């Protein structure tokens, strides 16, 4: 049985401006099987009200989901996406970079 | 030109309960419906605003037909577990994608129907919509049952018929949103990575549909070494984003151009660092 | 709309 590790991008809906309301996105794609846990982090703490899109898949049968939440970026706050999946020995963390 | 696509996933849950069944429907890159066997409603649910105007007869029929499919997939998970000689202990996945394409006149261009087991090709309807390709000997059993029941005929009648008829109606009801071509809004960033190298990042934001090409050129010649191209990603508002980056020798930025191709650009777009 | 009920077992 093949499995595939998830690709992760973490990024804002709009170009980030400090003190201006926005949305923080974590796009998880390219993974199999479908079962997956995703948390958005603010300064290493789990953000509670996080929604996701409905499970779909690509031409190669690999799954993709969008996780998102409203946020207001600041100079001092760090955001990350943390993913758990049966293909990983440890949770995969990607830090939000505002020019990525 | 336009497409309608449905995406079905069934997952056996040894140590939980009945298989999890999830269905999503798309017109081009816009989702309009879902069904989730674990959700409270037990109904097909609208996911786009222009499908909300369909009456309860649409939702009753769509719910009954997608529930029937979830039952077939439940029995199918058992059968294929038999064919591959696997224990009741493990979790297995059946995926199905099908749909039709229409031209700008709304006429049938193409049908597809493909099935997977555990993330791998199992069986496919051929482009003539009359015959099947099996990936292995387990799927050849499926293919022989499907030939004997003339299953190709029911699929052809759907793809050339209801599939195309309902896509046209979806394109008319959603015309305000589904006919749009939002061109990319573009810019370029520059980051020193050392005293002798720097990164140029070429951005495309707010575009629809998803199909886009960013290519870096040096002196007019396509550049693959020293690049990064991220996967096209949803903004979450109905638009898509992409970027492409190249590492360049410091003070040689002007030699690099980024090219943007998209349905909604009349003329291709070129970015160079000031 | 989805493909009708009368699918065939694998």
């Amino acid at each position: 049985m093949i499995q595939r590790t998830p690709k992760i991008q973490v990024y804002s809906r709009h170009p980030a401006e400090n003190g201006k309301s926005n949305f923080l996105n974590c796009y998880v794609s390219g993974f199999h099987p479908s079962d997956i846990e995703v948390d958005l982090l603010k300064n290493g703490e789990r953000i509670e009200k996080v929604e996701h899109s409905d499970l779909s898949f690509s031409k190669d049968w690999s799954f993709y989901l969008l996780y998102y939440t409203e946020f207001t970026p600041t100079e001092k706050d760090e955001y990350a996406c943390r993913v758990n999946h049966v293909t990983l020995s440890q949770p995969k963390i990607v830090k939000w970079d505002r020019d990525m | 030109s336009h497409s309608m696509r449905y995406f079905y996933t069934s997952v056996s849950r040894p140590g939980r309960g009945e298989p999890r069944f999830i269905a999503v429907g798309y017109v081009d890159d816009t989702q309009f419906v879902r069904f989730d066997s674990d959700a409270a409603s037990q109904r097909m649910e609208p996911r786009a605003p222009w499908i909300e105007q369909e009456g309860p007869e649409y939702w009753d029929q769509e719910t009954r037909n997608v529930k029937a499919q979830s039952q077939t997939d439940r029995v199918d998970l058992g059968t294929l577990r038999g064919y591959y000689n696997q224990s009741e202990d493990g979790s297995h996945t059946i995926q199905i994608m099908y749909g039709c394409d229409v031209g700008p006149d709304g006429r049938f261009l193409r049908g597809y129907r493909q099935d997977a087991y555990d993330g791998k090709d199992y069986i496919a309807l051929n482009e003539d919509l009359r015959s099947w390709t099996a990936a292995d000997m387990a799927a050849q059993i499926t293919k022989r049952k499907w030939e004997a029941a003339h299953a190709a005929e029911q699929q052809r009648a759907y793809l050339e018929g209801r599939c195309v008829e309902w896509l046209r109606r979806y394109l008319e009801n959603g015309k305000e949103t589904l006919q749009r071509t939002d061109p990319p809004k573009t810019h370029m960033t520059h980051h020193p990575i050392s005293d002798h190298e720097a990164t140029l990042r070429c951005w495309a934001l707010g575009f629809y549909p998803a199909e886009i090409t960013l290519t870096w050129q040096r002196d007019g010649e396509d550049q693959t070494q020293d690049t990064e191209l991220v996967e096209t990603r949803p903004a979450g508002d109905g638009t898509f984003q992409k970027w492409a980056a190249v590492v360049v020798p410091s003070g040689e930025e002007q030699r690099y151009t980024c090219h943007v191709q998209h349905e909604g650009l009349p003329k291709p777009l070129t970015l160079r660092w000031e | 709309v989805v493909v009708g009920a009368g699918g065939v077992g694998k």
